[PDB]
């Protein structure tokens, strides 16, 4: 019923900025996104989780390897009060100051309640 | 480094798994035969507030602690059968491990 829309490959230029699109594409009533996680599966274990977004608490970048200085969520919104709900369906990542280290596979994964783990995979080249 | 543990035992049979990490759990997913959302067959989804969803082999699902779950499945599982548990946790991200019955 839901799928992750990613680009198969993203091409970037050294020192430049790129975006990695990721959308949980079919907006489905009653489907809740409890977390978004970006991973680099090819990395060592302690560097595999590179970005996360929580509905209430916003982003984390627990691996240093891209790290918080060069990585960001373009559109994900945390909830701002009891009135307004989080918006995690657009998990697109921006990566700045591209280096050769950033090349590889990236997986974007939504932890959704009824449906479970839903993921898509992109390869980034520099 | 966070750690996920998986224990598979014959009672029907039981899957137990838990997360040893530095943040709370946003979601647990359990799969048969491969990784959650990436090849495995989904057995259960557990959310701390929204509750439990489960699929046919899994007859019962529960939280044993705030960081661990238990599933009872009707069997049949082989010694070679893999079961995987994935924990989505902020701020550390998503962590998964897979286990099987003792041979
Ligand atoms: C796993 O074990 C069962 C029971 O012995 C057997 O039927 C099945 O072929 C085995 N699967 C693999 C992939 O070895």
């Amino acid at each position: 019923d839901v799928r992750v829309q990613v680009l198969p490959e993203v091409r970037g230029q050294l020192g430049g900025t790129v975006e990695l699109p990721c959308h949980l594409l079919p907006p489905v009533p009653g489907l809740y996104i409890s977390l978004v996680t970006w991973q680099r599966p090819d990395a060592p274990a302690n560097h595999q989780n590179v970005a996360a977004f929580h509905p209430k608490m916003g982003p984390s970048f627990p691996s240093p390897k891209p790290g918080s200085e060069r990585l960001s969520f373009v559109s994900a919104k945390q909830s701002t009060g009891q009135d307004t709900e989080a918006e995690l369906q657009d998990a697109t990542l921006a990566l700045h100051g591209l280096t050769v280290e950033d090349e590889g596979n990236y997986t974007c994964e939504f932890a959704t309640f009824p449906k479970g783990s839903v993921r898509g995979m992109t390869w980034l080249r520099v | 480094t966070p750690e996920v543990w998986v224990q598979v035992r014959m009672e029907s049979f039981t899957i137990r798994c838990g997360f040893l990490g530095s943040g709370s759990i946003s979601l647990v997913t359990v799969s048969w035969g491969g990784p959650n959302g990436a090849g495995g067959t989904t057995l259960a989804v557990l959310h701390p507030e929204r509750g439990i969803r489960q699929w046919a082999p899994a007859r019962q699902a529960r939280w044993e602690t705030q960081s661990s779950i238990s599933l009872i499945l009707e069997g049949s599982p082989s010694a070679n059968t893999t079961f995987c548990c994935k924990f989505a946790s902020f701020p550390e991200g998503s962590w998964e491990a897979c286990g099987s019955l003792p041979p």
